């Protein structure tokens, strides 16, 4: 049967500023089946307290889900995405970079 | 503009792993504003938009009452499908549909939609007439027989052209200061230095409602579709949306290139260029 | 408003 892997991103909500309280997302989309595994990790540990989005889906019944937690970035503290899924022989992890 | 009401279904079976998940939510445009989830303790349909919330007891009592409905339905659905595709008890499979109604400007009705998915195929779908179906297999003409002998079509149709608009205007209405809004993007662009002799530069949009947003870039005039990144447009979480474009530029050519923007929220397409 | 009822396959 259909599997579609995930498209991942990881983004603050705002554009971050040193100091400045924000939201930390992981937006993945275009995956089937629904089940999904998306960690938040700070500086490679996995944050405890993290949300998502209700599942939905596009047009081409392709799931998508928004996963965020509350933070105030730093200069040096490093956050990525950790993603798992049926399409996925291992995690995927992609590293924020503040400018994509 | 014109405006949408759309509600999203998706049952996932979990044999020896209790009952199957069902999860439904309603948007209204690109703005959320229900949800029920099968796992959570209350059980109701619940607000996830401040302007369903004041709506009364017997809302959110009804909704429930068919929301659980729909929960039935799908779950009876999985059985039977399961039989049609001689599918094993083992394994997890998911049914999705989506239903909904489009207005004009005017809020008059525009389309009506219903479509059932199974693992992440069409199954059969509601035609734009809202009088015939498009059953994508040989399984799925058995339940478009069915249906048409039950006259499962006029049901919807009712629905669709009636009830579906008469609930988007309502919303619309109540909802006025988020849903009638437009947030133009702010836009900037980022220049970095790939190497000494190439830098990229993207092209940002943020912090707008609604999501549809065209960004491209062009060199003298020309459009670079094929040597532009683009992103899929993604959600902010405060309700708006987010998207980049970017082009690898060679030494001291930024001049050439320049970034356009079209969003329903801007009096003109936007033209940005590096300088 | 989610339709009164949704017909079984």
């Amino acid at each position: 049967m259909i599997q579609r892997t995930p498209k991942i991103q990881v983004y603050s909500r705002h554009p971050a500023e040193n100091g400045k309280s924000n939201f930390l997302n992981c937006y993945v989309s275009g995956f089937h089946p629904s089940d999904i595994e998306v960690d938040l990790l700070k500086n490679g540990e996995r944050i405890e307290k993290v949300e998502h989005s209700d599942l939905s889906f596009s047009k081409d019944w392709s799931f998508y889900l928004l996963y965020y937690t509350e933070f105030t970035p730093t200069e040096k503290d490093e956050y990525a995405c950790r993603v798992n899924h049926v399409t996925l022989s291992q995690p995927k992890i992609v590293k924020w970079d503040r400018d994509m | 503009g014109s405006h949408s009401m759309r509600y999203f279904f998706t049952s996932v079976s979990r044999p020896g792993r209790g009952e199957p998940r069902f999860i439904a939510v309603g948007y209204v445009d690109d703005t959320q504003f229900v949800r029920f989830d099968s796992d959570a303790a209350s059980q109701r349909m619940e607000p996830r938009a401040p302007w369903i919330e004041q709506e009364g007891p017997e809302y959110w009592d009804g909704e429930t009452r068919k929301v659980k409905a729909h929960s039935q339905t799908h779950r009876v659905d999985l059985g039977t499908l399961r039989g049609y595709y001689n599918q094993s008890e083992a394994g997890s499979h998911t049914v999705q549909r989506m239903y909904g109604c489009d207005v004009g400007s005017d809020w008059r009705f525009l389309r009506g939609y219903h479509q059932y998915a199974y693992d992440g195929k069409d199954y059969i779908a509601l035609k734009e007439d809202l009088r015939s179906w498009t059953a994508a297999d040989m399984a799925a003409q058995t339940t478009k027989h069915k249906w048409e002998a039950a006259h499962v079509a006029e049901q919807l149709r009712a629905y669709l052209e009636g009830t579906c608009v008469e609930w988007l205007r309502r919303y619309l209405e109540n909802g006025k200061e988020t849903l009638q809004r437009t947030d133009a993007p702010k836009t900037h662009m980022t220049h970095h230095a790939v190497s000494d002799h190439e830098a990229t530069l993207r092209c940002w949009a943020l912090s707008f409602y609604p999501a549809e947003i065209t960004l491209t870039w062009q060199r003298d005039g020309e459009d670079q579709t094929q040597d532009t990144e683009l992103v899929e447009t993604r959600p902010a979480g405060d309700g708006t949306f987010q998207k980049w474009a970017a082009v690898v530029v060679p030494s001291g050519q930024e001049q050439r290139y320049t970034c356009h923007v079209q969003h329903e929220g801007l009096p003109k397409p936007l033209t940005l260029r590096w300088e | 408003s989610l339709l009164m009822w949704i017909t079984q396959l």
